[PDB]
């Protein structure tokens, strides 16, 4: 094996052993509010239409 | 010293965190209401523990925490429990109806409501802060706010904190303690939408915990409560790197250094030993060969799945009590000779270790006994996906009819995102395949 | 999150008078609304039922509507008569005339105003208002015409919370008229559109259960609604009391309901025989929870499959025993729970048990047997129909026989639709 | 009342095993694809090892060994052979053989190729995968390839008398939940009448040996048939094993070795899912449910234990 990059303190200490070596963008604030409000808009439009059955 | 913020959402997340809080100011030796005899710096510090407290003038140390849920009795728990002196009122926040255990109605209906509110709540914490390394997001995968919520959260955060990581600690659902037949739809629908936003994440499958307390405490019908004092226990080792003096895991970025050399895959396996049940009269104190051959048993994992079916991309090992690099060394040297252990080829086989002197912390009168010496592997297997495997398949079963689907068309979502989720977990399902064979 | 209690006509009033009496005696309720309990469990959530007046009293979230005053001058001068708030009496003096259409189009149209009135006084008042529940029968007049009608108008008016009912479904055994048909057919359309959930109670089944298990030779009204009164206050109970596992309309909506038409539930309850000193064991409790014999709906559970299920245990018992006696008769009997709907059988506790009893069991069925309710009211309704027989009563207040042709075809569109899901 | 499944319509074996089952009275077949099951007859391919061990209040069993596939495809079971230190290079019952895709051990096989060129000794290879063809030149079994392997080719194999004809023997292994190995005290030996239904019976090819060369099977073959069974088992087991595990798995295996002229045995390929002969397939599928079903799921010897 192998040891490397051994640290100690009080608190306790590490180290890395090695047995083999190798063998060998996030969507904006407005695209965000966009879809949130389409999701209302889909409610509002789904209720219209019960509040139209009701309606009639 | 850099600040981390934790946020704890829906009824998991917020049980979990009082659960983990309780155990940090036993480690670091904070009283219920808030004071810190041990801290000689009053009113400022600049130590280890300081990442995770903030400190008054009057000397209290309050956790750089944001407690969230739509419903307002979970929380309410926490405003006057044991350590109600320890957090101020803007820290939890609360609805007045949840999620219904709905993904939709806690991502768009009821989501929408709040999201700006944390957010600003979180901008408190923020601006209190010198360096802020990144977030740690506790939540469950089923439940509606834990799901659902947190999706929109995770999304914000990478808007409003685009540099900081984010860690998350996820419930995987268990029928033994489910409450909701729809949780493998809000388990799917929030992986999928929270994938690109989180750096490293840690499943937890209550079956796993489940199964454990009843083993090794002796629980008939574990509960909540015995479920959460465990996992705190898991996830105590796992930031204690962060709380403490050492040179391993020293900041969030480390953890996606150390586990995840793939992005999307960052879902690192969790094996904890020993767990002894502290109602046993007397137990043979286990030895650093003995805990940490317990790591490679899946009876001991997180999550129910065997690693010898798989590859390795990174392992970790974090000791706490009395141990010694060179007896860490000797247990691995017989345990490469006696268990299968494959690394992916572009990996080096090795183990990075982490040792902290001061033993594991027990919650007096809890259900855990106090041992000399405790372990916690962190192994990056992908034998994991396992578990996305499980879900996946209950999800296309309930997909395939619709089941259950007009309840979240009707909160403005549509069945596409059905569609795109899955797919999605497709293509995760595919990556663990090749990268494991 | 309040509930808003509404009870319609002489079998809603009736049987809703009986609930109020059988949890206000569980909660420690006397009839004056002063708790005399001596635990937190019975008013931790006392807040679900029962509104907190002046005096630290607690008044029933109830409303007693009827078009006759008869049936709610009995419940003024009943057993827990006095506790129901005045003003929530509202009642007319015409009456409905066992006619779906005299309770939905005509006499029933000049009261509902008045009812929507008190509802809105009651709903104004909530904190949170979790949604409605109705009690009423499907044969009658007022409580099915005008119950209908009711929920109709509420949900225009409340469109985003949770409408719940006990509906009690005629039968031949125990039958007032033989216009019963008619109104209940009329009726399922209803509850098909505008409920949430519907607890599917078949006087059928009652009668069978008073007369087969219970030994009642002459069985009442009263006898009936025993039987009644335990079952309401067994499916409300995770929604009385702290717990997890259903604990309001909305989450039992979303794990009871995977299609928005199939929301009728077989209710179930153990053990059976009541109104006796030994008390059943875990294994007892559920192998008579889902035995066919204490189910109210009077369908062959074997004859369908279950979509979903919901059990709860009261009284203190073995948690462990309970899962696992559980996970038996599922595994003794997975054929009959569809295989699409993975761990569709969801078990809650309750340390309280009802009264008389130290155990209990209440099931709650989404099962697609429920068809052979619907399909014997919907012969039932063809054989008077396919002669226009009594219809001169409902074309007398307005009615066409097209409105008849409709409901007669949307049932039979139900019934079909549960057979689709009991062969996938 | 144990319930299980049968996704495998193809298994000759275990459609016996599932007759046997239900004919016992205690055993309900449900849906291949309903999950509350104690015992799965899992398929032949793809199997969701996964999937299982995830049942409350069910102990589940399955007839195969995640990870079996490595002893009994013989291109991975050449690479357990050479690479796994248990059995190295000094297990001599093993044919020489090497793995050679077809555009890998190419180079290594010609170094030891011209070994025997150089030398008098017989050249004889075999190449074959998981179409055969039987080369003296290695070119003309190469150029038939294109993942095959290509191993020495037994020249001077025991011959069976009269008829001066060639034969293997099949010996049927199943493994338990345990661990334990259990051979099939009953074996065949497919013959090929031609000279260099078929089949030879271990009581008649035991007389055999005794009236023609004055020895028994067991000391002659089986001694080293149950080592070699016993060693590929043995080898594995850290890598297959549901001692563990939230699941339970036994395997019935089919081990194919070969005799030559001086008595001795070698193992040509390991069988994960074989089909048993005619004659046997009721004492030894009966075997199955009582050492590998009801040993797990209890109701109301034909095989000889491999200790270890
Ligand atoms: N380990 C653990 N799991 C929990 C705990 N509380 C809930 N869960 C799990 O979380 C899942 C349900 O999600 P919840 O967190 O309860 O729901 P929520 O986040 O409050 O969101 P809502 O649907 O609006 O109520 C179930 O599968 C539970 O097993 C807990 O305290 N500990
Ligand atoms: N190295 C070798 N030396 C001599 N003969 C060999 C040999 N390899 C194979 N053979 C001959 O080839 C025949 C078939 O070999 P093999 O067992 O690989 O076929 P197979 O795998 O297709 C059928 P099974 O499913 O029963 O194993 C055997 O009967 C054997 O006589
Ligand atoms: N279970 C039960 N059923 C009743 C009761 N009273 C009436 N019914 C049934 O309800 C139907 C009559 O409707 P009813 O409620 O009396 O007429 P309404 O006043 O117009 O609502 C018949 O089918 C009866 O069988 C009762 O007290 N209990
Ligand atoms: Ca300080
Ligand atoms: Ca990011
Ligand atoms: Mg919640
Ligand atoms: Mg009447
Ligand atoms: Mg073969």
């Amino acid at each position: 094996m192998e040891v490397i990059e051994l640290n100690k303190c009080t608190s306790g200490q590490s180290f890395e052993v090695i047995l083999k070596p190798p063998s060998f963008r996030d969507p904006s604030l407005e695209e965000i509010q966009k879809k949130l409000e389409a999701a209302e808009e889909r409610r509002k439009y789904q209720e219209a239409e019960l509040l139209k059955h009701l309606a009639e | 010293m850099r600040e981390c913020i934790s946020i704890h959402v829906g009824q998991a997340g917020v049980q979990i965190g009082n659960a983990c809080w309780e155990l940090y100011c036993l480690e670091h030796g904070i009283q219920p209401d808030g004071q810190m005899p041990s801290d000689k710096t009053i009113g400022g510090g600049d130590d280890s523990f300081n990442t995770f407290f903030s400190e008054t003038g009057a000397g209290k140390h309050v956790p750089r925490a944001v407690f969230v849920d739509l419903e307002p009795t979970v929380i309410d728990e926490v405003r006057t429990g044991t350590y109600r002196q320890l957090f101020h009122p803007e820290q939890l926040i609360t609805g007045k109806e949840d999620a219904a255990n709905n993904y939709a109605r806690g991502h768009y209906t009821i989501g929408k409501e709040i999201i700006d509110l944390v957010l600003d709540r979180i901008r408190k914490l923020a601006d209190q802060c010198t360096g802020l390394q990144g977030f740690l997001v506790f939540h469950s995968f089923g439940g509606g706010t834990g799901s659902g919520f947190t999706s929109l959260l995770m999304e914000r955060l990478s808007v409003d904190y685009g540099k900081k990581s984010k860690l998350e600690f996820s419930i995987y659902p268990a029928p033994q303690v489910s409450t909701a037949v729809v949780e493998p739809y809000n388990s799917i629908l929030t992986t999928h939408t929270t994938l690109e936003h989180s750096d490293c994440a840690f499943m937890v499958d209550n079956e796993a915990i489940y199964d454990i307390c009843r083993r090794n405490l002796d629980i008939e019908r574990p509960t909540y409560t015995n479920l959460n004092r465990l996992i705190s226990q898991i996830v105590s080792s796992i930031t204690a790197s962060l709380r403490f003096d050492g040179a391993l895991n020293v900041d969030l970025t480390e953890f996606q250094t150390n586990l995840v050399p793939y992005p999307r895959i960052h879902f690192p396996l969790a094996t904890y030993a020993p767990v002894i049940s502290a109602e046993k009269a007397y137990h043979e104190q286990l030895s650093v060969a003995e805990i940490t051959n317990a790591c490679f048993e899946p009876a001991n994992q997180m999550v129910k799945c065997d690693p010898r079916h798989g590859k390795y991309m990174a392992c970790c090992l974090l000791y706490r009590g009395d141990v010694v690099p060179k007896d860490v060394n000797a247990a691995i040297a017989t345990i490469k000779t006696k268990r299968s252990i494959q690394f992916v080829d572009w990996c080096p086989t090795g183990f990075k270790v982490g040792i902290n002197y001061q033993p594991p912390t027990v919650v007096p009168g809890g259900d855990l006994a106090k041992v000399q010496r405790a372990v916690c592997m962190l192994s990056n297997t992908t034998a994991i996906a396992e578990a996305w495997a499980r879900l996946d398949h209950k999800f296309d079963l309930m997909y395939a009819k619709r089941a259950f689907v007009h309840w979240y068309v009707g909160e403005g979502m549509e069945e596409g995102e059905f569609s795109e989720a899955r797919e999605d977990m497709a293509a995760l399902e595919k990556d663990y395949e090749e990268v494991g064979v | 999150r309040e509930i808003v209690h509404i009870q319609a006509g002489q079998c809603g009033n009736q049987i809703g008078a009986k609930f109020w009496e059988v949890i206000s005696d569980e909660h420690g309720i006397d009839p004056t609304g002063s708790y005399h309990g001596d635990s937190d469990l019975q008013l931790e959530r006392i807040n679900v039922y029962y509104n907190e007046a002046t005096g630290n009293k607690y008044v029933p979230r109830a409303i007693l509507v009827d078009l006759e005053p008869g049936t709610m001058d009995s419940v003024r001068s009943g057993p827990f008569g006095q506790i129901f708030r005045p003003d929530n009496f509202v009642f007319g003096q015409s009456g409905a005339g066992n006619n779906w259409a005299k309770g939905h189009y005509t006499e029933g149209a000049e009261l509902v105003d008045s009812v929507l009135d008190v509802v809105r006084k009651e709903s104004e008042s909530c904190d949170c208002l979790q949604g409605f529940q109705l009690t009423h029968s499907l044969g009658g007049g007022t409580g099915s015409g005008m119950g209908t009608l009711l929920i109709s108008k509420i949900r225009e008016e409340y469109p985003d919370r949770i409408m719940n009912t006990f509906s009690v479904m005629p039968s031949p055994k125990v039958s007032d008229t033989v216009v019963e048909p008619y109104n209940a057919t009329l009726s399922v359309h209803q509850l098909v559109e505008n409920t949430d959930e519907t607890y599917c109670i078949d006087n059928e089944a009652l009668y069978d259960i008073c007369f087969r298990t219970l030994k009642l030779t002459t069985p009442t009204y009263g006898d009936l609604n025993h039987l009644v009164s335990a079952t309401m206050s067994g499916v409300t109970t995770c929604l009385r009391f702290p717990g997890q596992l259903n604990a309001d309309l909305r989450k039992l909506a979303v794990n009871m309901v995977p299609f928005p038409r199939l929301h009728f539930f077989m209710p179930g309850f153990a053990p059976l025989t009541s109104r006796q000193y030994r008390a059943l064991t875990v294994p007892e409790l559920t192998q008579q929870m889902f035995d066919s014999k204490n189910m109210m709906a009077a369908c062959d559970p074997r004859h369908g499959r279950y979509l979903t299920v919901a059990a709860i245990f009261r009284g203190r018992m073995s948690m462990k025993e309970v899962d696992e006696q559980m996970l038996n008769v599922q595994n003794k009997n997975s054929s009959y729970f569809v295989e699409w709907i993975p761990n569709n059988v969801k078990t809650a506790v309750c340390d309280i048990p009802p009264r008389g009893l130290k155990m209990s069991a209440t099931f709650i069925g989404n099962s697609t047997a429920i068809q052979e309710l619907f399909k014997r009211i919907s012969e039932q309704f063809t054989a008077m129909f396919r002669r226009k027989a009594f219809l001169h009563w409902y074309t007398g207040e307005g009615m066409d026989e097209m409105e008849f042709t409709e409901a007669e075809s949307n049932m039979n569109d139900l019934v079909s639709e549960y057979q689709q899901y009991q062969d996938a | 009342m144990y319930t299980f499944v049968v996704r495998d319509e193809n298994s000759s074996v275990y459609a016996e095993v599932s007759r046997l089952l239900l004919a016992t009275g205690q055993w309900k077949r449900l849906r291949k694809d309903n999950p509350r099951f104690n015992l799965m007859l899992g398929e032949r391919n793809r199997l969701p090892f996964g999937r299982l061990g995830h049942e409350p209040g069910l102990v589940q069993l399955v007839n195969y060994y995640r990870g079996a596939d490595k002893l009994c495809r013989k291109a991975s079971l050449v690479k357990l052979i050479k690479t796994s230190p248990e059995l190295s290079e000094s297990c001599t019952w093993f044919p020489e053989s090497y793995v050679i895709y077809p555009t890998d051990e190419r180079e290594v096989f010609l170094a030891a190729y011209n070994r025997r060129r150089e030398g008098r000794e017989g050249n004889v290879w075999i190449a074959k995968s998981s179409g055969i063809l039987i080369s003296s030149e290695a070119s003309e079994l190469l150029d038939f390839i294109d993942v095959h392997v290509i191993q020495k080719y037994l020249e001077k194999p025991l011959l069976l008398e009269p008829g001066h004809r060639k034969f293997d023997i099949r010996s049927w292994v199943l493994v338990d939940h345990l661990y334990n190995i259990y051979l099939y005290r009953e074996g065949v030996l497919r013959t090929s009448s031609e000279p260099y239904g078929n089949e030879m019976f271990f009581e008649e090819f035991n007389q055999y040996l005794m009236d023609a060369l004055n020895t028994t099977l067991e000391n002659s073959i089986l001694l080293q048939i149950k080592h070699i069974i016993r060693s590929c088992l043995m080898c594995i087991e850290p890598a297959i094993s549901t001692k563990h595990l939230h699941y339970q798995s036994f395997q019935l295996f089919g081990f194919d070795f070969m005799v030559d002229e001086e008595l001795k045995v070698w193992l040509i390929e390991v069988n994960g899912a074989p089909a048993c002969a005619q004659k046997l397939y009721a004492e030894l599928c009966q075997g199955i449910v009582d050492v590998a079903i009801s040993s797990v799921f209890p109701l109301a010897s034909i095989f000889i234990k491999l200790h270890h």
